[PDB]
């Protein structure tokens, strides 16, 4: 994705939607007040509003492992459907 | 002619015409279809030592 990005904290999810882990924000103007809850353990936090922001400096840019290709595995995929 | 007056058609052939086909065991279902699912539980397992879900749904790291 590109060098800046220009999201967090505004408009972000208020509450989760399945209950399977519970998240509330409870969000000022100036940081978030964060509680993520998720079965046996849960977790809290006050996630600033320069942490979003600084989240996406760096990429993770997410890429497979695969046996021998993506291409490959893609047409095995269907071979096997 | 006393011979003619014994059945014609021979023991040989009443064994013959009796047993026409070798009888399929009860066992060689079991060992046929364990030794193909076999397979398919090797490939399609998740703990399986050689599956097949790496191979097809690779990864992302």
């Amino acid at each position: 994705l590109t060098t800046f990005t220009f999201s967090g904290l505004q408009d972000a999810p208020v509450a989760a939607l399945s209950g399977s882990i519970k998240l509330n924000v409870a969000a000022k103007a100036g940081k978030a007040e964060v509680t993520v809850a998720a079965g046996a353990a849960k977790a809290a936090t006050q996630v600033s509003a320069a942490a979003l922001r600084k989240l996406s400096g760096s990429k993770i840019s997410l890429a497979e492992v695969a046996r021998i290709s993506v291409l490959h595995s893609s047409i095995q995929n269907y071979l096997l459907s | 002619d006393r011979v003619l007056s014994l059945p014609a058609v021979s023991k040989n052939q009443v064994l013959e015409n009796v047993f026409h086909t070798a009888p399929k065991a009860p066992v060689e279902h079991l060992e046929k279809m364990v030794s193909a699912n076999s397979k398919v539980y090797d490939a399609l397992n998740l703990q399986s030592k050689r599956v097949l879900i790496w191979q097809v749904k690779p990864a992302l790291f």
